RNA sequence: UUCAACGAGGAAUUCCUAGUAAGCGCAAGUCAUCAGCUUGCGUUGAUUACGUCCCUGCCCUUUGUACACAC
């Protein structure tokens, strides 16, 4: 359950997805956007949320064999996202793509 | 209307004050040379100087802005305005 | 789905009151009905045959 | 590949009120229904076909009409029907005098009839029942009309005779996935199919022979157990 | 042997009287400042004969204001009549009659009720 | 489907419709000229412009 | 170039003005944040009927827009808002309770989809409000229904009012308040989105309208 | 009942 | 208003109908201030889109 | 721990168009009425009609008279 309050505020809670069944361990926004927002679980799946459309995520970077536990984004492309799993296999995966297939 | 006044100097500043109190409102500043001339339209909305660099400039007075500006061929000395006509005459130096 | 039953009285009458099962509140809400209804009735008689 | 949900331990369904405008249900309405008190003297009875030869021709009404055994096992068949029991429903059933009932899927309905009768008594005279737990309320009379109650996204169909018959789970996957579908079955025993006319927008049919509304409402609730894989 | 110019605001059963005089720019309602003005989500109804002219209008006059009865929302509407009044007042006598109607014009183009308040009511229908 | 845009250029007094419905002369916005009576249910002026879905049905009397 | 020197020597005044506040003074921006330039409305039939041009401080204009027929038409369209925001048997005459949620919902709907609130609602509007609706035929009282369309006034009033009490249905007895369901509302009628209590009901308005129609 | 204008438009 | 509310293809059928007319000299003549009032406002109300009608036919109808 | 009422109120019906509906308190207690309350007083203050006779009704006229012009 990624819960995003504002800063600074602790009793607003501005949304709170529900994310997949199993424990969410990393969520970050975009470094360059600033509307996406990725949580990884203990589902191999990472996702990328839009947060005005908190229902289904904009994209499911899915493709991992072992319980994801860390998201970075590239500083200067910021259409890639290099997910990394208890497999090592630092995956990262360009979003105009499929999504399913890191590159 | 008879409240404000217009100075134009010879380092090309039109100043704008009011004549009931005689602060001033606002500064024009187009001209680089020396302003020989300044007039305003009957109904204060077209204002016209002309200035001995050459260029004669036409400023609405209602908004701040420049309407255009007109570059001659010669400096000019003395501006009259005929004001029910909307023609101004400028004596060059030609 | 959980299945839970319909609580009514049979045999209803919705004048009537419901089954109270105590008899101490019941009783004195009977008699407070009572008291009410036979004290406002006495004195609007008492009170139309002085005018 | 894909990992598993994170408890398989079944959970059971959310039981779905009129609160709720999101999720995708199916509505069943009893319109029609013949659910009247009338004193007797000492006695409230719901006027039945049989418990008297005139009340209902000295009130002025005729003999077939006055059936509340239709809803009886219209309240029966889709009380036990297995799409009750996933939740994907909720019934409303509506009288000959206007008067609409909220009925919960939790409700276990009095199985024979005169406990029935006994307790729609009760239910018409105190407007809500409670449940034997009363942590929550059951059976309530809400107010006219259905589409304040039904959710907002929502295409109401009626079942009638004369009517082409079309095919339960293909129509009923013709729907997109917010979207509910709320069904109007006459519960007369004879007479025009008119009755909600101002909700409707399809009139559809479900036989070529004469179909009696629980039978009716056995098709359709069977039609959405094979559309929804229940 | 000071110039000073009274005004009166008003709205429901508030008053409001401001004075302007010529001084070095300080804004007072009822002796705080106008930065302070409550319920403070109308204190830009307050501020809007300020901004709606700019300030440079209010950097040589000092207003201040006594405001008195009325509500927390008739209060900040009598302040501001009394605030766009009071500086075209101040105008109109001790500056120029062209920078007078020029606040005019201004103060009605945003709203006439800067200046006028409705006064007589009601209509019998 | 597109949809089409006519402004109101006559608001129809006595005609005898339905209260709350009023008959009204509206024309197009994409050819200038062209016209149909329709009937609309709000609060209506002139040179107001309303968004007719089909613009091949003139409008009856209601009752 | 030319350039107009109309103010000559830097201002101060004895009462400390604010930064924020002596920036506010050329140009007049809603809450002092969200500005009304560069809002246009993305529909015409609904400009005229839809008022941003006059720009505003805050979301208490007191002015008298009920006594003639279409005057309501032009109060500005964050007041029209938060006068359909405060009305109930609780908070009737809250208004501003009405303004501070209003507030904060801009603020959340601009810190959600990072672009102008005033803009979003100007959308949502227009999105939400129909084009098309059934009046009930009389014909003698039979069953009956006739399609027609809507003046734009109805379609801002109607848009108005179901975006408002979606948003109360939406924070009835949720965890969210009304300022927060009013968000979400606002942004899933502004892409519309079909998500939204408003543009569910635009739709079945519309659907209706076309069945008899 | 038609009215007028109506009992025109049909004739 | 009986004038106002009939549409544009009545207004062209009510032209045939003058047309029709003017040819029977007894029921032309003996009509001939009714015909010409509400003939000219016809047209008068109509005259935005009557001339913007291309068809011959409507123009030697009209002469 | 298990044996009462209730989680905004059914059918129907009434009233209401701008400082109006509704919220909120504060005073008074005025030869009748009122204290199981009545009347004032402010404070906050909107939604929707502001059109139409289609429905339910009610009312008026059916020689233009009153002087041109027009109809």
């Amino acid at each position: 359950l990624v819960s995003v309050y504002d800063s600074y505020n602790p009793r607003t809670i501005l949304l709170s997805i529900n994310a997949s069944t199993h424990p969410t361990h990393v969520t970050k926004f975009h470094t360059q956007d600033n509307k996406i927002l990725a949580t990884a679980s203990d589902d191999r799946v990472t996702r990328l949320w839009d947060i005005s459309n908190a229902y289904e995520p904009q994209l499911e970077l899915t493709g991992a064999t072992d319980y994801v536990r860390t998201l970075s984004f590239i500083p200067a492309a910021p259409h890639l996202v290099a997910t990394g799993s208890y497999d090592g296999l630092i995956r990262l995966y360009d979003t105009r793509s499929s999504g399913s297939t890191p590159i | 209307c008879g409240n404000f006044g217009f100075i134009g100097s010879s380092n090309g500043s039109i100043t704008i004050y009011n004549m009931q109190s005689g602060i001033l409102r606002k500064k024009y500043k187009l001209h680089k040379r020396a302003v020989t001339g300044i007039s305003l339209d009957g109904m204060n909305r077209k204002m016209v100087s002309c200035g001995l660099d050459g260029i004669v400039g036409f400023y609405d007075f209602n908004k701040s802005t420049l309407l255009g500006k007109l570059k001659l061929d010669a400096p000019i000395t003395a501006m009259v305005y005929h004001r029910s006509s909307d023609l101004f005459a400028l004596a060059l130096d030609d | 789905i959980p299945t839970h039953a319909p609580k009514y009285e049979e045999n209803f009458n919705p004048d009537k009151k419901s089954y109270d099962p105590d008899r101490t509140r019941s009783e004195i809400n009977k008699m407070k009905a009572q008291l009410k209804k036979e004290r406002k009735f006495t004195m609007k008689e008492i009170r139309k045959d002085a005018k | 590949q894909k990992a598993l949900p994170a408890s398989l331990v079944p959970q059971a369904p959310p039981v779905l009120t009129s609160k709720d405008k999101i999720t995708k249900r199916m509505i069943v309405v009893l319109a029609m229904a013949s659910l009247e008190t009338h004193k007797i003297s000492d006695k409230y009875v719901l006027l039945n076909c049989d418990d008297h030869q005139g009340l209902l021709k000295k009130m002025g009404r005729d003999i077939s009409e006055a059936r509340p055994d239709i809803t009886h096992q219209c309240l029966l068949t889709l009380l036990d029907s297995p799409i009750n029991k996933a939740g994907k429903l909720q019934v409303y059933i509506q009288t000959s005098r206007g008067i609409l009932i909220e009925v919960n899927p939790t409700v276990r309905i009095p199985r024979t009839f005169k406990r029935f009768s006994g307790l729609m008594v009760q239910l018409l005279h105190k407007l809500s029942i409670r449940s034997v737990n009363s942590e929550e309320k059951l059976l309530k009379v809400i107010k006219n009309p259905i589409t304040d109650h039904l959710p907002t996204k929502c295409r109401k169909v009626t079942l009638s005779f004369d009517a082409p018959v079309i095919r339960v789970q293909d129509y009923i996957e013709k729907l997109d996935d917010d979207e509910s579908i709320c069904v109007f079955v006459g519960a007369m025993a004879r007479g025009k199919d008119n009755f909600a006319d101002e909700y409707v927008d399809e009139k559809v049919g479900l036989s070529n022979y004469p179909l009696s509304a629980s039978v009716a409402c056995s098709k359709f609730c069977h039609g959405a157990e094979d559309a929804w894989n229940i | 042997a000071v110039p000073s110019v009274q005004t009166f605001g008003k709205k429901k059963s508030a008053t409001a009287v401001a004075h302007v005089k010529a001084g070095k720019g300080l804004i007072k309602v009822n002796g705080s400042p106008i930065t302070l003005v409550e319920p403070e989500i109308l204190r830009f109804k307050v501020y809007e004969p300020l901004l709606l002219v700019g300030l440079d209008k209010f950097s040589n006059i000092d207003i201040r204001v006594r405001v008195t009865g009325g509500g927390h929302v008739s209060q900040v509407y009598a302040i501001r009549q009394a605030i766009a009044k009071g500086l075209v007042a101040y105008h109109q006598k001790y500056v120029d009659e062209q920078s007078k109607n020029e606040l005019k014009k201004a103060f009605t183009s945003y709203d006439r009720t800067l200046l006028i308040a409705d006064s007589r009511r009601p209509e019998p229908k | 489907t597109p949809v089409t845009l006519a402004k109101v250029i006559k608001v129809l007094g006595r005609t005898g419709s339905r209260g709350g419905v009023t008959q009204v002369r509206v024309e197009f916005l994409e050819d200038t000229s062209r016209t149909i009576v329709r009937n609309v249910k709000g609060p209506v002026r002139e040179n107001d412009i309303l968004v007719l879905m089909e613009s091949e049905r003139e409008a009856r009397r209601l009752r | 170039d030319f350039e107009v020197v109309e103010e000559f020597t830097p201002v101060v005044l004895a009462t400390p003005i604010p930064e924020e506040v002596q920036q506010a003074q050329t140009e007049i921006k809603l809450f002092n944040k969200w500005s009304f330039e560069e809002v246009e409305v993305k529909d015409a039939s609904l400009v005229d009927y839809v008022q941003v041009r006059q720009p505003i401080f805050v979301a208490h204009t007191a002015g008298r827009y009920a006594n003639k027929r279409f005057r309501k038409a032009q109060c500005p369209i964050i007041e029209r808002l938060t006068n359909s925001l405060m009305m109930n048997g609780r908070n009737n005459g809250k208004k501003l309770k009405a303004v501070r949620i209003i507030k904060h919902t801009l603020d959340i709907i601009n810190v959600l989809t990072d672009q102008n609130p005033i803009q979003v609602v100007v959308d949502a509007i227009t999105n939400t409000g129909p084009r098309e609706d059934t009046t009930r035929v009389g014909g003698g009282g039979a069953a009956r229904r006739q399609a027609v369309d809507v003046s734009p006034l109805r379609r801002v009033n109607q848009a108005i009012a179901l975006l408002t009490i979606g948003a109360r249905e939406a924070a009835f007895r949720n965890i969210k308040t009304i300022a927060e369901t009013l968000a979400e509302e606002l942004i899933n009628a502004a892409k519309g989105s079909s998500t939204s209590y408003a543009i569910k009901k635009k739709d079945e308005l519309e659907r209706v309208a076309k069945s008899n129609r | 009942s038609l009215k007028a204008g109506e009992r025109l438009m049909e004739a | 208003d009986a004038l106002m509310v009939m549409p544009f293809s009545y207004v062209l059928k009510f032209l045939k109908f003058i047309d029709t007319v003017m040819q029977n000299k007894t029921l032309l003549h003996s009509h001939l201030p009714l015909i010409c009032k509400n003939l000219f406002f016809i047209i008068k109300f109509n005259h935005k889109e009557l001339v913007s009608q291309k068809n011959e036919e409507l123009k030697l109808q009209i002469n």
